């Protein structure tokens, strides 16, 4: 998938005039207007469309079969189609049975595997095990500055722009000669 | 009003005609009212296929927000009409 | 005595922007018997709260010789015959 | 509008449109006529700022295009021999 997860930001397209002025007032009012429109629409459509015949009885069955407090364990040498070995956090090698809900693909050795608490059984795959000390380093509220805020560093800014922005802005410019973009 | 003389396809044409009118005239009154009613009156019953045209025409009357509200329309569209 | 089966399933608006002024201007432009003294049938229920405050209906030809402050079957005085509405449902 | 706006040729020019708009919305044409009877002509140079702000504002106006219509009639004289 390789999701190109952006900074999930830019919710401020940026007010053009910074001098207190009715132009600022009107523009920010437009911003608020669209934001309120979005809130209203999402709430209204959540309430409407009576799909209350939801839960897709079957998914309820799956949740039922996978009990409460599921545990996180590391999959290990997979033995048979309907059988595999798991290693709990205490490093104990149980021998569980892969139930049908689990896609036989996506379950490779070393991939964190969900389990049923009572009868250790691979119930589902987990593709989000990023170290909670590492996910805290993703910027999700883009700092509010623009290349115009910085000044007097033309030559020293063009150099970074030619290796952090242009290579993904117009990558044809680079391939046309075949030079690999500086990294 | 004169186009109120037909079946739900009259509502179709109503949405279409309002949209075809307000091409870039960014407003909130008509946009809000259509955005709301079109999807709050046609998804429940068998008669449907209107709730697509309003959003698919938010561009019209909004496609030229001095190139400012475009970055907001993108947010509303992408978040809502898909997710 | 009412089905009392109502259902809205609607969402109330929250539109609140500069557009409120246009809404207001356009709106201006566009706009520019009981019980406790009734009657009752003969074999009608009489609650004990009113078994002592009812009314004597003298219109018909007969009156109850028993004092009228209680409930229960009370045999009235027999007047002359040939009365009206001799009904025994 | 005729005196304080350009009291020293300062950035007060940006505020005169605000005043004349939030006020005299309907008689903005006439308020502008009184204001520009002398203020615009005393400095033909200032009119550029007025045109700039009105241009950047035309994209923003009331839901009903009475202002947008208003902000379209008004700029003609400014674009005129003024």
């Amino acid at each position: 998938k390789k999701t190109k997860g952006p900074d999930a930001a830019s919710k401020l397209p940026l007010v053009t005039p910074h001098t207190q002025c009715r132009l600022k007032l009107l523009k920010l009012e437009r911003i608020k207007d669209y934001l309120l429109m979005e809130e209203e629409f999402i709430r209204n459509q959540e309430q409407m469309k009576p799909l209350e015949e939801k839960q897709e009885e079957e998914r309820s069955k799956v949740d039922d079969l996978r009990g409460t407090p599921m545990s996180v364990g590391t999959l290990e040498e997979i033995i048979d189609d309907n059988h595999a070995i798991v290693s709990t956090s205490v490093g104990s090698e149980h021998y569980v049975s892969i139930l049908s809900f689990v896609d036989k693909d996506l379950l490779e050795p070393g991939c964190s595997v969900l389990l049923n608490h009572k009868v250790h059984a691979v119930i589902g795959v987990l593709m989000d095990d990023t170290d909670p000390l590492v996910t805290v380093m993703k910027v999700e509220k883009a700092p509010q500055e623009t290349y115009a805020d910085i000044g007097g560093l033309d030559n020293q800014i063009q150099e970074i722009k030619e290796s952090v922005e242009l290579p993904l802005t117009h990558p044809e410019y680079y391939e046309e000669m075949g030079i690999k973009p500086p990294k | 009003a004169l186009e109120v003389v037909s079946e739900p396809f009259r509502s179709f044409a109503n949405t279409l005609v309002d949209v075809c009118a307000y091409a870039g005239s960014g407003n909130v009154l008509k946009v809000q009212q259509l955005l709301h009613i079109c999807s709050e009156h046609f998804d429940s019953k068998e008669k449907e296929e209107d709730k697509d045209k309003k959003e698919k025409k938010d561009k019209d009357k909004k496609e030229a927000p001095a190139d400012m509200g475009a970055h907001q329309g993108v947010a509303v569209l992408g978040i809502a009409l898909i997710a | 005595e009412v089905p009392k089966e109502k259902e809205k399933e609607k969402v109330s608006t929250a539109v609140l922007s500069i557009t409120a002024k246009a809404k207001k201007k356009e709106k201006e432009k566009e706009k520019k018997p009981e019980p406790n003294f009734q009657l009752l049938d003969n074999p009608a229920r009489v609650m004990p709260a009113q078994l002592k405050v009812l009314t004597m209906p003298e219109t018909c030809r007969y009156q109850p010789f028993k004092p009228l402050s209680i409930g229960g079957i009370i045999i009235l005085k027999d007047t002359s015959e040939d009365i009206e509405e001799l009904v025994e449902p | 509008a005729k005196e304080w706006q350009e009291l020293d040729d300062a950035e007060k020019v940006q505020r005169e449109p605000l005043l004349t708009l939030v006020k005299e919305i309907v008689p903005y044409n006439m308020a502008h006529n009184a204001e520009h009877e002398a203020c615009d002509l005393l400095m033909e140079i200032e009119q550029v700022d007025m045109l700039e702000k009105d241009i950047d504002e035309n994209a923003y106006a009331k839901v009903c295009l009475y202002l947008t219509s208003c902000v379209n009639y008004v700029p003609e004289p400014e674009n005129s021999a003024l």
